[PDB]
């Protein structure tokens, strides 16, 4: 979550999601492990590699 | 794409292109 | 004296302009292919301005 920012550099900031070097707005962030996390492993979401 | 600083005023210059 | 020195300052005068690009003015670097060939895109607009 911290390297979801401008000029930063890594496996899901450059194959996934790369923000401008000027960019303009906000970025959010909040917990989710209690409703996005359920027992056994939650496979329903994918990330480029 | 990079977009021209003439037809963005506040935004950032690029757009989304995926 | 008087039209070699007319011919002596405008030629030293180009040769100290070309001389300075060979200065790295507070950067890392005065070749500029090697900023551009060393640093990630976020850092590397710095060295150059
Ligand atoms: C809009 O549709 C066209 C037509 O399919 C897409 O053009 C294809 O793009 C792919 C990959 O970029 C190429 O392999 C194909 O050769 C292109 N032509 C065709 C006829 O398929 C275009 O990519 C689409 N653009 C968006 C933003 O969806």
């Amino acid at each position: 979550v911290r390297q979801i920012a401008p000029g930063q550099t890594g496996k899901i900031a450059d194959y996934n999601y790369k923000l401008p070097d000027d960019f303009t707005g906000c970025v959010i962030a909040w917990n989710s492990n209690n409703l996005d996390s359920k027992v056994g492993g939650n496979y329903n979401y994918l990330y480029r590699l | 794409y990079r977009r021209p600083r003439e037809q963005i005023i506040i935004g950032s210059l690029w757009v989304f292109c995926g | 004296g008087k039209l070699q020195d007319v011919v002596n300052q405008n030629a030293q005068a180009l040769n100290t302009l070309v001389k300075q690009l060979s200065s790295n003015f507070g950067a890392i670097s005065s070749v500029l292919n090697d900023i551009l060939s060393r640093l990630d895109p976020p850092e590397a607009e710095v060295q150059i301005d």
